[PDB]
RNA sequence: GUAUGUCUAAAGUUAUGCUCUUAUUUACUAACAAAAUCAUUGAACUAG
RNA sequence: AAUCUCUUUGCCUUUUGGCUUAGAUCAAGUGUAGUAUCUGUUCUU
């Protein structure tokens, strides 16, 4: 049977839902100024 | 002025596995190796280019010798494309300049100087004298060689918003592909500037790279977010929830990805000198062969007719075979 | 089913229509900071800093 | 030697909360939640029954 | 239809089970669309 | 006398950040298109 507790738990998995290497010291400068 | 060299016509052709290891290796370019393309159909030559400006063919049987060098760009290498006859081949390079060569005598054939760089450029399957050249200003340029008019530019295709990353006709050639750095992949018709369909979504990261699978059923996309996507190629074109390759780096390169001759497995290029391979089924990895001088493989290619034999190149300029 | 399904789509939206929009301007940001770096690091290889 | 004794104090006590939380994040029992937020704020009133 | 925001990309060079084909269901979005009863008449017109 | 893992106690450590007339009202729609989606069938596995 549907169940309240089960539509939630449906929802919760429905919305559980890039690793940039730094080359050099002008990448490291970018990412420092963003940061 | 152009130039060319002979050293040797050649272009007459004289269940796959996974690859395992390295076989042997070419000189390449030494700057860097930035395209490298199989001959269409038979793959008994290697037609590559680089940050010397110069373009390569390289015999892939015999004693594996470099049988002619074309020399006709100021500036490094960005595309290279054959014809679907062989006969002829493009390139593009940072020099805003596209060039059709005739393969065999190295003689150009054709020159275009654009306003913008040719980041990629590709030939129509079934007609040798059409071809769209992608540029950075974000337009989609198509020429057909016979007309002079306006130097043959028959259509202009604009609605992509950013800097054209690849382009990848369809098998027939009546449609084609491009990504851009937009973030969308769209879908044209031949000569028509309206996308018959757009690909976008939220989590989905620009794509640097297109090709299609040998059965003609889907195409592939390589992804910034270091994963392969792949999309059916019938109407509605949607993606496909299950094949997705994972395992390998890409972000911040340009690397190619292949198909095996039977189409039963898929190949990338690898950002830390790895050549991956996964099963076009399951999608699950099966193998990563390290490739050396430790300086990212963006090329890669897999033989139309052999087994096994794929060939990858990239920043360290020599290009090596895997078998 | 069709009930349940819209159900579950309205009960999991948190956000309003800034953040989610922050939310994918974040990610084409990303994007377009990456295609930079792709550009930069082959002019880079290339002799061209 | 305090150098390293911090800094190894410091790693032990951040492991022990990271396994502290990978603990929480698959408990069960806990009122209907839709994220994980959700999640730590029915705990966190499951912990004013007490 | 706005407010409003973003883009514009060489050079004017700084030295080194799980899917697919495809026929439907449902929802949302569309200043897209002159739609046959109830001497020719909605007709260029509506925005925070 | 020094490790490792349990259990309790303590710590809550990604653990609801204003106001007004519940701020107000609405939730009947054709064609075509776009996006997501559903059943079935072969196919993948």
């Amino acid at each position: 049977h549907v169940s309240a507790e089960q539509i939630l738990r449906d929802v919760y998995k429905k919305g559980q839902k890039t690793n940039i290497d730094i080359l050099d010291l002008e990448e490291l400068r970018e990412y420092q100024r963003r940061k | 002025e152009e130039v060319s060299h002979f050293y040797g016509g050649y272009l007459y052709p004289p269940r796959c596995y996974l690859p395992k290891k390295v076989i042997r290796n070419y000189p390449g370019h030494p700057e860097g190796t930035t395209a490298l393309k199989f001959l269409p159909k038979t793959g008994h030559l290697i037609l590559s280019g680089g940050n010397d400006h110069t373009i390569k063919i390289w015999d892939f049987y015999h004693d594996y010798e470099c049988l002619r060098d074309f020399q006709g760009h100021n500036k490094p290498i960005k595309a290279l494309r054959f014809t679907e006859d062989c006969q002829s081949f493009l390139s593009s390079s940072f020099d805003r300049s596209v060039k059709i060569w005739d393969t065999e005598t190295g003689k150009v054939k054709t020159r275009l100087h654009l306003n913008s760089t040719p980041a990629d450029v590709e030939s129509r399957p079934t007609n040798p004298h059409e071809f769209i050249v992608g540029l950075s200003n974000s337009k989609i340029l198509h020429y057909d060689d016979r007309v002079s008019e306006n130097q043959g530019l028959v259509q202009t295709y604009d609605h992509h918003l950013s800097s054209i990353l690849a382009l990848k006709y369809f098998p027939d050639g009546s449609k084609f592909i491009s990504s851009s750095e937009d973030k969308t992949v769209r879908i044209w018709e031949n000569q028509i500037n309206v996308p018959i369909k757009q690909i976008s979504d939220t989590a989905q990261h620009s794509m640097p790279f297109l090709n299609v699978h040998p059965s003609q059923n889907y195409f592939c996309a390589q992804s910034m977010d270091n994963r392969i996507y792949s999309f059916s190629l019938k109407p509605k074109y949607k993606r496909h929830p299950k094949k997705i390759f994972k395992g390998h780096s890409s972000a911040g390169y340009g690397i190619s990805l292949a198909f095996s001759g039977d189409g039963r497995y898929i190949c990338s290029g690898d950002s830390k000198s790895r050549l991956f391979t996964w099963d076009w089924n399951t999608s699950r990895l099966l193998n990563n062969i390290k490739i050396p001088g430790n300086k990212p493989i963006t090329q890669v290619d897999w033989h139309p007719q052999e087994t096994s034999k794929v060939i990858c190149s990239g920043a360290a300029g020599k290009i090596y075979v895997c078998d | 089913k069709e009930m349940l399904a819209e159900a579950r789509a309205r009960l999991l939206n948190t956000q309003g229509k800034k953040a989610t929009r922050k939310i994918r301007e974040r990610m084409l940001e990303e994007s377009k900071r990456i295609a930079e770096l792709q550009k930069r690091r082959e002019l880079k290889q290339a002799g061209i800093n | 030697k305090l150098a390293v004794s911090l800094q190894s104090e410091s790693k032990k006590r951040y492991e022990a909360r990271k396994r502290q939380m990978q603990n929480a994040k698959t408990l069960y029992g806990v009122e209907s939640f839709i994220n994980d937020k959700n999640k730590q704020f029915n705990e966190k009133l499951s912990r004013e029954s007490k």
